[PDB]
């Protein structure tokens, strides 16, 4: 239930749709299907990853060693280009897969 | 103007936890006319505080008195323009977090904005109305002036 | 073996120059003095004289390795005042208040002896 | 073992503790002193954190000069409790612990062992695994 609740990205709610992306995207997400069945199929992939980690990682670590640093990527990323986190944004979801 | 915000405090507490710095305590401080949470670190033997004082808080991204920005540079030769001299304590910083009461849905009533002045911290909570001036990473003055 | 003789500290061979201007590009109005042959002993008083000018927005000084002598000292002023300037005053100023001072001690002596 | 091999030894690392306390407020006659160590310095004089009633800067203020380019970075100080995460105070930290580094200025906490030392992820680490050999180096130095 949290893996599907916080890798889902509900496109139903559409309340944390207009708080959370803009307003020109919202109803680009919600009359679109081609863009709703990719977004299925990626939690579709996600969930195929997951079972396949689970089989690699028993006794459930976390911990790994890995090249690059996203986490660390991403906040240098948000940093460098100002973003605010309290406003909509312009990214397409679509445009991210 | 530039003045974020502006209202009169009172002291409930110094230390709640306990003494942990020498030089540096802990005001826990509570509004008037406006229900706002305060938590700041005040150097106290440069300006010493003690329980149940009244000081007058005002938060300006300027202190120019007309509306344009310092550039964070330091000079001490520039009495031209006549800074807001006008309180006793004066700090320097820059808000690095808005916490907030937000939802999947519906948005935040109530926010909580913390600045950090090279050290000394202060979380200024309260109504989401009246703490719309602070934007994270941008600089911000504090001034203090005790009322008798 | 490779002790350097002790006058090395204090004595400028065949070449050195005593003191040598050099401007500062990172900042407007910022000049760099090397002083060969120096110490604290002057460093500390001239950076003490330097930061009580009224014009003189930075004024420091340091000794860039305790095994050779050579003192670095950087002074960046308000427009319209030059270092060179700042530097000059504040040497003229050091030097009254060390004559004004031994003028005193002098009459100190003669007043606590037969007196 | 993909960790810095040096790190702070023992003398600036018994040091740096005490300079990154919370107490510490440094003169203008001191901060001139110490920014004319810095070798990486652009020659502006931060403005000081206390303004009022006499002009006072922080460790921390002087110790962002020295961290390079724009390093982001959280750590945890040695003597950090197991409530603060939890409780409240979660970001305010009475005791000053948490070592927070945004765009490369030290907002909070204190530095030691754990982020100044040679263990994985340090500050050190993500200075050179962020900026080079050729920017470490200096940052080694100056911090000496």
């Amino acid at each position: 239930k949290a893996f599907e609740k916080k890798f889902r990205f509900d496109y139903t709610n559409e309340r944390a749709l207009r708080r959370t992306l803009q307003e020109d995207l919202v109803k680009d997400v919600l009359s679109n299907a081609h863009i709703q069945n990719e977004l299925e199929r990626e939690f579709e992939r996600m969930r195929e990853d997951r079972e396949v980690l689970r089989v690699i990682f028993p006794t459930g670590d976390s911990k790994v060693v890995l090249p690059c640093n996203l986490l660390r990527m991403i906040w240098n990323a948000q940093k460098i280009f100002h973003i605010n986190p309290r406003l909509p944004s312009d990214l397409h979801p679509i445009k991210v897969v | 103007a530039g003045i974020l915000f502006e209202d009169i405090f009172d002291v409930k507490d110094i230390d709640p936890e306990g003494k942990k710095f020498d030089r540096v305590s802990r005001l826990h401080c509570e509004s008037e006319s406006f229900k706002m949470d305060l938590i700041l670190d005040v150097n106290i033997q440069i300006y010493p505080v003690d329980l149940g004082d009244k000081f007058r808080l005002v938060i300006a991204s300027t202190l120019y008195e007309d509306g344009t920005l310092d550039d964070g540079e330091y000079n001490p030769t520039d009495d031209r323009p006549s800074r807001a001299d006008q309180f006793e304590y004066v700090m320097y910083g820059k808000v690095y977090r808005i916490e907030g009461d937000e939802t999947s849905t519906e948005a935040a009533t109530r926010l909580s904005a913390y600045v950090s002045y090279g050290g000394l911290l202060m979380r200024l909570q309260g109504d989401a109305n009246n703490l719309h001036g602070f934007e994270v990473d941008s600089r911000v003055y504090l001034l203090m002036k005790k009322l008798a | 073996m490779n002790a350097p003789p002790a006058f090395e500290s204090f004595l400028l061979f065949e070449g050195e120059k005593k003191i040598t201007i050099n401007k500062d590009t990172k900042v407007p109005n910022a000049c760099l003095f090397t002083i060969n042959k120096e110490d604290h002993t002057l460093g500390n008083i001239i950076k003490s004289q330097l930061l009580k000018d009224p014009q003189v927005l930075f004024a420091g000084y340091k000794v860039p390795h305790p095994l050779e002598h050579k003192i670095i000292i950087r002074v960046q002023t308000t427009p319209d005042y030059s270092p060179q300037e700042a530097f000059t005053n504040a040497i003229t100023d050091l030097i009254s208040e060390l004559s004004l001072l031994e003028e005193r001690f002098r009459v100190a002596i003669k007043d606590k002896q037969e007196g | 073992s993909n960790r810095p091999v040096m790190g702070i030894v023992q003398d600036t690392l018994t040091a740096v503790r005490k300079f990154t306390k919370r107490d510490v407020f440094l003169e203008r006659g001191e901060v001139m002193n110490l920014l004319m160590f810095l070798s990486t310095w652009d020659g502006k004089v931060p403005q000081p954190a206390i303004l009022k009633p006499r002009p006072l800067w922080t460790g921390k203020q002087i110790f962002s000069l020295i961290i390079p380019g724009h390093i982001n970075c959280i750590r945890t100080h040695s003597t950090h409790p197991d409530d603060e995460d939890s409780g409240p105070y979660k970001h305010i930290s009475p005791g000053d612990t948490k070592v927070v580094v945004e765009n490369g200025e030290l907002i909070m906490g204190i530095l030691c062992k754990k982020s100044l030392g040679t263990s994985a992820g340090s500050l050190v680490h993500i200075s050179y695994l962020e900026m080079g050999h050729d920017i470490t180096r200096l940052f080694y130095s100056n911090i000496q």
